[PDB]
């Protein structure tokens, strides 16, 4: 699969397109349109899909490595499952997803939509999920460990059997308006 | 203290190795050796000066008191079923030993013009959890300290099989330039140059190393007298507002960004940098009870100030690389302002 | 100072007598009737009160210092202002009582009744709550530091501004569901 690098599509319509297993490194993809666009199986080195929309496309099986996700809105994509590592989905739309067991470990997800989103299992390490929105996001049973997230996090995310740390405990229990008295 | 588990076990280890690595940073030591042995004890030895070694105000010789009475290396003899100290000062090998801390009588060796110190410690296993030291953490630990000390060459040894022995070597000539060499290994740096400077202030120092890569996330590491503050603090902050400065300005002056354009958010100019941030404080003060924040006030505006001069020298320098770099930081401002104005439609 | 010391009192029926000011030394009273009696400025060291009534009755100013109150029914009883120094509550029954700023530290409150009992600013310090009823119990703004709780305690009180330490912090979170850890 003849690997694209080092190009920039700006405002470019490819819902007519089949993208599966295409391999990009270093390519920017600017406001373009990935509506209802198979991108299965593809794989991505620092590439950028900035202010994208990818509604009703599907990712799954595809790997993205240091890439940006910036600004572009995932509603109705078959995402899971799929690999990303340390991506930046700042300001990303993610709701109503279905992201269960998906790993977002040191991913940026700051001022994400996850509405109503579904982060069941999910594996959320390190994560950066600050002023992100998650009325109504389903948390049941991910490792939140070491993410970083705002106090209403604790009382608006469901959190039923999520793996926190200790510094995160204390935050739950402020934030419900406990007075915690390390001394 | 730290804690009674693996957190608190490696906290003996870096006590002793702080003592040799604050021999280095005076210019005094060149070599720090750390051994593991099979018994469990740890042996760290420096050519650095010695512990002082001559009677002192309190009735005892002075390497006594600076390992019975805290505020050091008192810690570790507090918590070790037996310390043993060999020194080379004032033209002599000493040698003194402790059994759980009580001293024994401080004996003189032969001559010699060497200078140096070797502290071998037990750890006490009434006290903690586990004795077993792990050799990945302590190396991790190690091969920091010599991206943080230039001149200094770090040694470690492991005798233990759980005779083969794990052996590493860490020096770094390039100092902080290696660190970012290190960081920028896995990524495409989109600058063929790495960024060095320095400044000198009264009572602190600062060193600066940093490198762009293709990527879109920020890896900048922060040391206030070789510690890692991992939640950042003032030196972080001056250096912050002196590179977002540095870049708009320049991004102005050379038309890479309108006159009518916002400025470019740190966000925007930190996207796929490597950075290592060293700065030394003669009396540091500490935030939060993690202690890992630099809260010293006039180390902002110090490292902020070197970082305007020397960053404006550089960007004036290399137009090619700098461009570049102004470019990447501008195409990421244009996608956060498009990402926010369709957000809040 | 009317003083009893080392008797004990079956059955006894109290409810026409005013024993204000009095004290108690080592007396153990059984199933005995404390009804709208005066026991004001009253003192018990050593007292033992089993399976007794104290239904509207006033302990205002008393101090208890080492009794039992075992099994007694505190229901309208006028309680605050009360000194109590390590008095063991086992099953005693305050259930709506109000309890407001009281000093219950270091005292046995097991299997105690607290159905709908008023504890806002009550002193609770290395006090034992396991096994208590706190269904409606108001505990906003109490000092809970050290005290030990039932996990359904953390889910069941009301404890918005309460005092607390981290081990408790701990057990809030699980007791919600958290895996801490």
């Amino acid at each position: 699969e003849t690997v694209w690098a080092d190009e920039e599509f700006a405002g470019r319509d490819f819902r007519d397109e089949d993208l599966s297993r295409i391999r990009t490194e270093r390519v920017v993809f600017t406001e373009c349109d990935f509506s209802g666009v198979d991108l299965s199986e593809s794989e991505h080195h620092g590439s950028a899909f900035r202010n994208c929309t990818f509604r009703r496309s599907t990712i799954w099986h595809s790997t993205f490595t240091n890439c940006s996700l910036l600004g572009s809105v995932f509603t109705e994509c078959r995402i899971r499952p799929v690999t990303f590592v340390e991506c930046d989905f700042t300001l990303a739309v993610l709701g109503g997803c279905d992201l269960r067991a998906v790993d977002l470990s040191d991913c940026r997800l700051r001022e994400v939509s996850l509405v109503g989103a579904d982060l069941r299992k999910a594996v959320l390490r390190r994560a950066d999920l600050t002023g992100s929105r998650v009325q109504d996001a389903r948390l049941e049973e991910a490792d939140l460990r070491g993410t970083r997230v705002d106090p209403t996090f604790w009382t608006t995310a469901k959190v039923r059997g999520a793996k926190i740390d200790i510094e995160q405990a204390l935050a739950y229990a402020a934030a419900h308006g406990l007075a915690v008295h390390g001394g | 203290i730290g804690s009674t588990g693996e957190r608190g076990l490696h906290h003996l280890i870096w006590e002793v190795v702080d003592n040799a690595v604050d021999e280095a940073m005076a210019g005094f030591a060149t070599r720090v050796d750390v051994k593991i042995h099979a018994d469990g004890s740890v042996e760290v030895r420096d050519d650095g000066r010695g512990i002082p070694v001559e009677m002192h105000a309190t009735g005892m010789p002075t390497i006594d008191v600076v390992m019975t009475q805290l505020h050091g290396v008192s810690v570790v003899n507090a918590l070790s079923t037996r310390l043993e100290a060999t020194v080379l000062r004032d033209g002599y090998e000493w040698f003194q030993y402790y059994d759980r801390s009580v001293p024994g009588k401080l004996k003189q060796g032969g001559e010699t013009k060497e200078t140096g110190t070797t502290i071998r410690f037990w750890a006490d296993p009434e006290i903690f959890e586990t004795t077993d030291y792990n050799f990945e953490t302590v190396a991790r630990r190690l091969q920091e300290m010599a991206f943080l000390n230039k001149g200094l060459t770090i040694e470690l040894t492991d005798e233990r099989v759980t005779s083969k022995v794990k052996h590493r070597v860490f020096h770094y000539p390039g100092g902080l330039v290696d660190y970012v060499k290190h960081i920028n290994r896995t990524k495409t740096p989109i600058q063929q140059s790495i960024i060095d400077f320095d400044g000198k202030g009264p009572g602190h120092e600062v060193e600066i190393a940093m490198q762009w890569n293709a990527g879109y996330s920020e890896s900048v590491h922060t040391f206030a007298n070789t510690i890692n503050t991992h939640e950042g603090g003032t030196h972080e902050e001056g250096f912050r507002a002196a590179l977002t400065s540095v870049v708009n300005r320049y991004a102005k002056d050379k038309k890479l960004l309108k006159d009518k354009d916002p400025n470019l958010t740190g966000d925007d100019i930190r996207e796929g940098l490597a950075a290592v941030i060293s700065v030394k404080v003669a009396e540091p003060q500490f935030e939060g009870q993690t202690k890992t924040k630099l809260g010293n006030t006039e180390v902002k505006s110090f490292v902020q100030k070197i970082c305007n001069e020397q960053l404006q020298h550089w960007f004036e320098a290399n137009p090619a690389e700098a461009k570049t770099v102004v470019n990447k930081a501008v195409s990421s401002a244009q996608a956060r302002i498009a990402a926010r104005k369709a957000r809040e439609l």
